[PDB]
This record gives C-alpha cells, structure tokens and sequence, in this order.
C-alpha cells in the first residue's frame, strides 16, 4: 500500500511481530524486513536485521542466515570486511556446518594470499574432523 | 579392556503371643533408640507411627508429646502429629494440636493452610473464616492473604473477598501489584466503578509527584478495555506528560497500540514519530558516535518538516561527535554529518549566510595536514559560485590548492574555470597542477586536450614535446597513445611517422612494431609496413621464433590482405 | 611469511619507454618549470492510488 | 586500502580508450595484473631457518 512512503511506521510494525515473534516463523519475517531497509532504508540497517536473523531463527537453519549476511556484506564490502562474520560462524553454528563454513573461509583466505590464516581455519576445524568418515575435509587440507 | 572395572568392580556387584512379644521387641528397639539418640526426630516419627499402626492412640500422642518436648520447633512433628490425629478421625484432639502449633509458631504458613483446611473439608466453614481472620491479624505475608481471598471466593462470598482485598492494601499496599489485582477483582466480577475508582486511590496512595508507570499503564488498558477509550488516550498522555522518557517506555509501546488500534492515522503517526525521537535521543545518548543514529535522526526530523531551531540545534549535537582519530577512514562517514547540515541550510532553511558559516566550520574542523576532503571544498566553492560571488570562490578554492594540492581540487578548480570561459585561469591552474604531480600522464592528456580544444595546434605540440621528454610518467604508452592520435588526427602524417620512428630508438616491443607496420597499412603504404616487417625480421633476428610468431604471421595477416602470392613464400622463408 | 600475492595487481610504467633516469626534485622541478615557460601564448577563441477512509473525511 | 586506490585508477585508464591502430601501444592491463596474480598465487612458507 505504502512502499518507503511510511517506513518508520513500517518498521515499528516489523519490531512489533518480532518482538514476540517465536524463533520457527521468524525466518519468512526476518527477509522480509530486510527487503524493505534494503530497498529505502539505511545500509547498515538491513545489515542489522541478518545480523539479528543468524541468531534469532532456529539452530536448524540457523546457517542460511549466515550465509545471506555473508553474501550481503561481500556484495557491497568486498571479502576483507567479510571475516569477522565467518569467524562468528565458525564458532556457533553447529558441527557439520562449521566445518563447511571452514572450508568456504579457507577458500577465501587462500584465494586472497593469506596462507597462514588459512592452515589455523583448517586445523581448527580438524579437531571437529574424524579422518575415518569426514575423508574429504581431509583432502582438501592435503591438497 | 581386560578386567580393570568390567571383572574387578563388576566381581563384586553381588558378593498369638508371638504378635504380642514382636510389640515387646518393637518398643525395646524405638524407647532405646531414642535413649541412645534423641534429637533423631524421624525415629520419633516411626516410633508415634507406629503406635497408632498397632492402634494405641494414647501412647502414640504420648510419644508425640515427648517428642515436642525435645524439638518444639519442628514444623514436621506437630504436622505429622496432626496428620495422624485426623486420619483417626480425632478432629477435637487435632483441632486442639493446630491451636497449639499456630499459637507457638505463628508464621509456619503450613499450620494455617493444613488448619483451615481441614475446618473446610469438615465443613465447619464458620471455623475456617474465624482462622483466616486469626491468621490475618498476624499481618501475614502476602500469600497468606491471597488464600482468605481464594476461600471467600470459592463459597462465591464476593463482598467478603471485596473486604480482605481493602484490609490487605492496608498491609501490603506498597506492592503496585496487590493493588491492580484489586481493580482486576472489582473488574471481573463487574464492579467498574470500583475498579476505576481502586486505580484513581491507586494513584493517589503513590502519589501523583512520584508518579507510578504501572498504574498509568494498567490503569489506562482497564479503560481502554472498558472502552473508555478517551480516558484510555487521556491516561497515557498524563503520562508522558509528566514523566521523564527514561521511564516511560512500557506507557510509550502501549500508548502507540492503544492508540495504533484505536486511534486514527494523524495520531498513529504523531505517537510513532514521538516514539522514534525518543528512541534515537535513547541510542545517541548511548554512543554518541553511532552517526547512523542521526543520519535516521536527522532525516526524520527534516522529513516530518520539524521547526527550524530544533532542525539546526540537533545537528549542532551531531557535529559535536568529532571523531577520536586522524585517519580518513573514520571521518569518511562523519563528514556527511556536515554536509547535510549545509544542505539543509541552504536548501531548507534557505538560510545562505548560515549556511556559509556551516561550510566555513567544516575546514576549521578537517586536519587538513594529515588529510583532506576534497567534497567540502568543492561544495563550498560552487556555494560562492551561487550567489554570483566567483571571487570568494576563486579564493575558497586557491586556498584548498595553497594547503594542500590534491587531484580532484585541481580538475574541480579547472572545471569551474572552464565552464566560465576562463581559459587563461585554468591554463595556469593546469601547470600548477602538473608541477603538483609531474608524473600523471593522464593530466599532460587533458592539458594538451585543452590547447587542441582552443585550436591552439602551436600549444599543444610544445605540451606533448615537453611531456615526452619529462621522466618517470605514470605510463608514457598512454601518452604516446595520445600524441601520435593528435599527429594522425592533424593529417601531420609526415611528423607522425618521425614520431613513430622516434618511438622505436626507445622500444622493440614486438605489438609496437606490429602497430607500427599497422600504421603503415591505414596510411595505405603497406611498402611502409612490409619493410617495418622486413625491419622487424632482418634486425631481430636474436629474438626467439615462439615470439616472432606473432609478428611473422601479422606480415601473413597483410599479405592475405594484399593477396600477393609471391610475397606468401617471402612471409614463408622466415 | 613473504605472501600477500594481492599486492602484484598494481603495477605501472609496463612498457620500457620511461628513461629510467631524473634529476633531483628541486632541479627537476626547475627543468619542468623552465621547459614550460617555452609554451606560446597566442588564442583565438569564440565559444558562442486511493485513500477512501481519508476522502470520506476531507 | 592504497591497493585499491592505485587498482581503481589504473583500471580506469584502460578503458577510458581504445584505438583503431595506435592502441597496440598501451596493454589490456586489467588481464595481465589477472595472468601475474595466477603466477604469483603459487606461495610456500620457508623451510629451514631454524630446526
Ligand atoms: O584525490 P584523488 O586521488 O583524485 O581521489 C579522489 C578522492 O579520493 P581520496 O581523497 O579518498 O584518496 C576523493 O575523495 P575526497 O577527496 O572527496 O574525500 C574521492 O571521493 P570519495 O571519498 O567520495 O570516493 C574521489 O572519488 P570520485 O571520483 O568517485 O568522486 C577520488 O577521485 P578520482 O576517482 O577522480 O581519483
């Protein structure tokens, strides 16, 4: 109805559902907020809300917010400002996609040149790694 | 594993009258038992127990009354010796028992409660009020009046209940909490005149100096809810009237939805705005340096067309915030604080000479030394270039080259100069500029670009003469590029090929040569490239044939164009 | 550790026409000066939507 | 931070212009720096000093 035209009162709406919002629904809103701060708001506005979405939605997609906000940032930021938020990554979402975010972050520091943070993301992730099943984590760490 | 838990632990997991005498036994065991240890309560527990298991009521409130002899104070003895004296069915004994227990400890709830309840459950509900009104006159805590509450209730005895709710604000009064469940009492069962008129006391006991958030709030929704809905908005105005917003938040977020529901778009917006302001003031006195703060801030104030003063003195609260560090990177952000303030001096207020002083106060703040923004001088020159005054401009922007030579002040100044039909200013403007970075090539270009746009061919000759021969550029190809385009494009072609030439003493570029020949192929003197090939085949012949490669076939590349047959087995024999 | 291969995107002056020899900044300085004192000066220049709980209000 | 600042401005000059012979004077810079970063990602830490 309204677009940009009544923002503020659009965002007292979008904090109003999610103040009381439970952590299963959340995800749908949470997007949906950032489409509108996205689109008229104020850049680090949208920033905030996936900031605020990777830990208000649910462990079990807790992961693509994650991976929105690293998009995002990357988008306008470039892969420099992009480390902060996979190293909060690495540290909260669970197992499975920490070695995953791993990966993709070695991926970025050896593409970039930066070797020896490179071997610390890979050996801190191999302690969470059992060689027996996870073989191909440890191959790409061998190769 | 071999043993060392799953054998050695796991190994040792394993490894009549005669009614009338085990009586015998048993008190032998109990009375020495409690010989050999009194103040081993639970023993007197069994031993009273056990006595009116075998049915000997008077010896087992014997033992109980030897046990209070030795703990008096144990809440569980005179329950347990209740207990047993109501299972029997002893209801004079256990009444006399709870009399005794409520008289000697007074605050231990679980005798009141076990008591009156038991008084109830006999139905000798006289005997229950007349033990809840004794327990009341101990001014017990808080739960002790809720359940006299809850008992008059349950015998639907609503003005009884009414009565211990006023004698119970005269004890506990100084919980809000204990007041508004009063007006939620006289509310639900109707009374609403008593519940407007226990919030209106409400609000008089606390005071209306020291004004209370809770009752406002409560008190606002209770009429709200009876659809008193004018009193409802009337209540939360009081409210934020009177005061301060570090409080407040709870009356705010139930002002804009009562109000967000209730009220209509004019007021939903005002409170929402109202709301926002409080909100960002919250966040700026947080920080201070969270500019994001008042970028919305300000934008918000500027969008819903706030008075002038408050406008302008928000943003002298904003520019207060310099930042702590003379590196750009942090003031980058920052500096647009300023330049919104000037725009909106000089757009909104319409206010030129504030906003002069606005544009004037950024270069007083900027280090300059360490770095600068070219953004505000730019933006205060073309604001002296508004108002018709090129000669404060002309002095804004000389003064941003004096203290510090920067390249987008220079092509700024120069513009300007351009777009005035100034041509001697910028001229001069450019040498300062060169001599300010010699080496940037790209600038010799637009140099020489300004003497060949005022068909000056003279001019331009002697700037690209002397460009070429200046060392270090940042990339003489792109020069060169330029330069030969002019003698081409001047139809000079006798001074280009000289030019080229002269090229070729500092270069054997292989795409140079390739170029060169090139030339000569759009000049249509391809003997010109066959011997820039030839030049480039009888001359290089130290050059490895993977290189020549690509200029032997480029000669290829021009005899296909020329079709020559013979000359395909000269482009062959090499 | 000598990495940081990003650092290798910028580069300058690939072609090897640049003299690769300056004098000191001051007379350097000077010999652009006095080498662009030489330019002429001579010109010649010309240059010439619906809203209707708010409709039914107002 | 500077690495960006010279790479903006030397890409910038690139593709301000072409040319219809002259240009095979100036490079394609922007794929050379592309061809000498591939070169230059080949990177080991150094053995040796010490043990
Ligand atoms: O001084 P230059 O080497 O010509 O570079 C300037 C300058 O960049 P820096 O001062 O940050 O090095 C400008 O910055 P300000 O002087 O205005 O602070 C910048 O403007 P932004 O900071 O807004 O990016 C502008 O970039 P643009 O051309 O996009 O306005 C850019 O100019 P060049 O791109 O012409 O070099």
């Amino acid at each position: 109805r309204y677009g940009g035209k009544k923002l503020e009162r659009a965002r007292d709406l979008f904090e109003q559902c999610l103040e009381n919002c439970p952590p299963t629904h959340a995800k749908y809103i949470f997007l949906l907020y950032a489409k509108l701060e996205e689109e008229h708001g104020l850049a680090r506005h949208a920033l905030s809300i996936y900031n605020r979405a990777c830990s208000g939605v649910d462990r079990a997609d807790m992961h693509s917010m994650y991976n929105i906000y690293i998009k995002k940032v990357q988008e306008m930021y470039g892969i420099a400002q992009c480390r902060p938020i996979f190293e909060r990554a690495i540290s909260e979402l669970p197992e499975d996609k920490s070695r995953a975010m791993s990966l993709r972050y070695a991926q970025l520091e050896t593409t970039v040149g930066e070797i020896d943070r490179a071997r610390a993301i890979y050996a801190h992730a191999a302690e969470i790694s059992d060689p027996k099943v996870h073989v191909k984590f440890w191959d790409t760490w061998k190769n | 594993q071999i043993t060392a838990e799953q054998l050695l632990r796991e190994a040792k997991e394993r490894e009549p009258d005669e009614l009338k005498e085990y009586q015998r036994k048993k008190r032998k065991e109990f009375e020495d038992g409690i010989r050999k240890n009194r103040m081993q309560l639970a023993n007197w527990i069994k031993y009273g127990k056990w006595e009116e298991s075998i049915g000997e009521i008077q010896r087992a409130r014997s033992v109980f009354e030897r046990a209070l002899d030795v703990d008096h104070r144990s809440i569980s003895i005179w329950l347990q010796y209740a207990e047993m004296e109501m299972r029997c069915k002893q209801i004079n004994h256990a009444r006399n028992v709870f009399d005794r227990a409520i008289t000697i400890m007074p605050r231990a709830m679980q005798f009141w409660l076990k008591y009156s309840y038991m008084e109830e459950v006999i139905e000798n509900i006289p005997g229950a009020r007349q033990i809840f009104e004794r327990w009341i006159e101990w001014e017990p805590p808080e739960q002790a009046w809720q359940t006299y509450i809850n008992f008059e209730l349950r015998y639907k005895e609503i003005d009884r209940a009414r009565s211990v709710y006023q004698r119970f604000l005269h004890v506990h009064g100084i919980n809000v909490q204990n007041w508004i469940k009063y007006a939620k009492f006289e509310e639900r069962n109707g009374y609403i005149g008593n519940a407007r008129a226990a919030y209106e006391k409400a609000m008089e006991y606390f005071g209306e100096e020291d004004i209370n958030e809770t009752v406002l709030v409560a008190f606002a929704l209770f009429e709200e809810r009876q659809k008193e809905h004018e009193r409802a908005r009337g209540i939360f105005k009081y409210g934020l009237d009177n005061l301060p917003s570090n409080r407040t938040e709870e009356i705010f977020k139930h002002y804009t939805q009562h109000e967000k529901k209730f009220g209509e778009r004019v007021g939903i917006e005002d409170v929402i705005i109202s709301k926002r302001k409080t909100q960002y003031e919250k966040m700026v006195e947080e920080n201070g340096y969270n500019y994001d703060a008042w970028f919305d801030y300000l934008r918000l104030l500027e969008n819903e067309e706030t008075d002038r003063e408050e406008v302008e003195d928000v943003y002298e609260r904003a520019i207060a915030n310099i930042p702590p560090h003379s590196e750009k990177r942090y003031w980058r952000r920052y500096i647009y604080l300023w330049i919104n303030y000037a725009l909106y001096e000089e757009l909104v207020a319409k206010d030129f000479d504030r906003a002069r002083q606005v544009y004037k106060a950024c270069i007083d703040i900027i280090p300059h030394k360490t770095f600068t923004f070219a953004k505000v001088w730019i933006m205060f020159a073309h604001f002296e270039i508004r108002q018709l005054d090129l000669n404060a401009a002309r002095k804004i922007m000389g003064v941003a080259i004096g203290k510090c030579p920067k390249d987008k002040l220079f092509r700024a100044y120069i513009d300007l100069e351009l777009q005035l039909r100034e041509f001697d200013r910028c001229r001069k403007l450019y040498e300062k500029f060169l001599e300010s970075s010699p080496e940037s090539s790209q600038t010799w270009i637009k140099f020489a670009e300004l003497e060949t746009l005022l068909g000056d061919t003279d001019r331009s000759r002697a700037v690209f003469t002397i460009a070429v021969q200046q060392p270090a550029l940042d990339m003489p190809e792109l020069l060169w590029k330029a330069y030969i385009d002019f003698e081409i494009a001047c139809e000079e072609h006798e001074k280009a090929r000289d030019l080229y030439e002269t090229l070729l003493q500092r270069t054997n570029h292989i795409k140079v040569w390739i170029s060169m020949a090139e030339f000569e192929q759009t000049i249509g003197n391809f003997e010109g490239a066959r011997k820039a090939f030839e030049r480039a085949n009888q001359s290089l012949e130290n050059a490895e044939k993977e290189e020549r490669l690509m200029l032997l076939e480029a000669w290829k590349e021009c005899e296909t164009k020329s079709g020559d047959q013979e000359a395909l087995k000269r482009v062959e024999t090499m | 550790t000598p990495a940081g291969s990003v650092a290798a995107t910028p580069f300058r002056d690939q072609m090897r026409i640049n003299e690769e020899i300056a004098g000191s900044a001051l007379e350097q300085k000077a010999s652009l000066k006095r080498a662009l004192a030489s330019l002429p000066t001579p010109k010649n220049d010309f240059e010439v939507w619906i809203e209707d709980a708010s409709e039914r209000a107002e | 931070e500077q690495i960006v600042k010279i790479g903006h401005a030397s890409d910038s000059v690139r593709q301000y212009i072409d040319g219809t012979a002259t240009s095979g004077l100036l490079t394609d810079y922007t794929e050379s720096a592309r061809a000498n970063a591939v070169a230059a990602r080949t990177m080991r830490t150094p053995m040796l000093k010490d043990t």
